[PDB]
């Protein structure tokens, strides 16, 4: 996508 | 400890005079912002936290708070334009660019990600990221002898961010930024990871979506063979942007089109034009339309590769939007082709499916088909075969449809139809 959230790490 | 805090608690910690308390509250914020269910971005913004997060980006002595703040800001920047703007307005852009050089890879990567979200908002933030000097440090991260030594997630994030710096129009990215990025992009397009390939192709698709001069910058780097190779990949996330790039390229000059042909692209169209994904078939057919708008010798390569039957196929049966692209491809072929090329088209069976599409409720496709008929009749006039065609059209029910179109609303439609009847029927 154009923007993306970081969900895990 | 840092699970499901209230915004009020986050605020209290962040406003403590205690870096460790601030670190814990920042992590609590990151966890709130990292939840897939309705992350409370606006509440975090409204609490006034962005300036604090930004200041934490600069705490070289406390690398954990740099990371947590970077992640939190990344997720705010991932939202609406207004949310992205709040991050930019807190001074995040220079602070993230400073972090690109961090000795901690997880922090550099987070800053890459955050800048990708900022740039990805639109042309203005893209260009502001560039003006703050992001490109040199980004490219320095990929200045390694072999890309395979980089962690996969990091390389994918870098590729994605670079693709966002190549993205959007009105305006397109600065010419000098594109020239600076392109050599790294060419390298990433040869990398073996499917996600890097996908994003590399998207970047190239963006860079080729523009005037001939922009296409030329890309085509001059010799990427067209690699793009044609990716056009045959098994992964649809690769084929999609590779085909968009190839499609964009053949909107350029006849010479830019010839590079696509010379690279072997036409051999892939039997599969693309029958592809089970509607969008691939549509974009493949659009691509063909712009190849048939070329020179007679390029039309001949289409003929030689056995693609006319595949166009008859799409015209005969496909999603309507694909069928409209096929109509265009035929009108182009008929406008530019030699008599023999146009004869061939009729021998492949173009007439009946063209006629069946005259019943469509789309004015533009009717005009396209009527134009194609005129061109085909013209070729037949030079051969003295107008009657053979008239009969063919009559026998498949075509004359009925053209008669009706004399009673159609659109001026061009009723006129072109009337002319055909008057001239040939």
């Amino acid at each position: 996508e154009v923007k993306k959230p970081k969900i895990d790490e | 400890g840092t699970v499901n805090w209230s915004v009020e608690d986050i605020v209290k910690g962040i406003n403590s005079n205690n870096l460790e308390s601030q670190l814990q509250a920042t992590q609590a914020a990151r966890k709130l912002l990292s939840r897939e269910k309705q992350p409370p971005i606006d509440n975090i913004i409204r609490a006034g936290l962005i300036p604090k997060f930004v200041s934490f980006l600069g705490k070289t002595d406390c690398s954990p708070i740099q990371f947590e703040s970077a992640w939190a800001l990344t997720n705010i920047a991932s939202g609406t334009s207004e949310q992205t703007k709040a991050v930019v307005d807190g001074g995040a852009i220079p602070a993230f660019i400073s972090l690109l050089a961090s000795p901690h890879a997880h922090i550099s990567e987070q800053a890459v990600w955050a800048l990708g979200n900022i740039a990805g908002d639109g042309s203005a933030f893209r260009d502001l990221v560039i003006k703050h000097g992001a490109i040199d440090p980004l490219l320095a991260l990929l200045a390694v002898p072999d890309l395979s030594t980089l962690a996969c997630g990091y390389l994918r994030n870098l590729t994605w961010t670079l693709s966002n710096l190549c993205r959007n129009k009105n305006p397109a990215p600065p010419l000098d930024a594109v020239e600076q990025i392109l050599p790294t992009l060419v390298r990433l397009l040869h990398h073996n990871d499917p996600e890097v390939l996908a994003d590399s192709c998207w970047a190239i698709s963006y860079l080729t979506d523009g005037p001939n001069e922009r296409i030329e910058m890309v085509v001059k780097k010799g990427v067209v063979p690699q793009l044609v190779k990716l056009l045959g990949a098994t992964e649809l996330p690769i084929v999609t942007p590779a085909l968009r790039a190839i499609g964009n390229i053949v909107t350029g000059t006849d010479e830019q089109t010839q590079k696509v042909i010379d690279a072997g692209a036409l051999a892939v169209f039997p599969s693309l034009l029958t592809n089970p994904k509607t969008n691939i078939q549509k974009e493949a057919t659009w691509t063909m339309s712009n190849i048939t708008a070329g020179r007679q010798d390029q039309i001949q390569q289409v003929v030689n590769h056995g693609l006319v039957p595949f166009l008859v196929g799409v015209l005969s049966k496909a999603d309507f939007k694909t069928q409209k692209e096929a109509a265009w491809a035929i009108t182009n072929y008929t406008s530019g082709g030699t008599v023999e090329q146009i004869v061939y088209l009729v021998h492949c069976g173009i007439i009946e499916p063209l006629m069946n599409l005259l019943s469509a409720k789309d004015t533009k496709i009717i005009q396209v088909i009527l134009d194609a008929i005129s061109n085909i009749f013209q070729a037949a006039e030079k051969l003295g075969e107008t009657e053979k065609l008239s009969i063919m059209i009559e026998e498949c029910g075509g004359l009925d449809k053209i008669e009706a179109l004399q009673r159609h609303e659109n001026e061009s439609v009723y006129k072109a139809s009337l002319n055909l009847i008057e001239k040939y029927f």
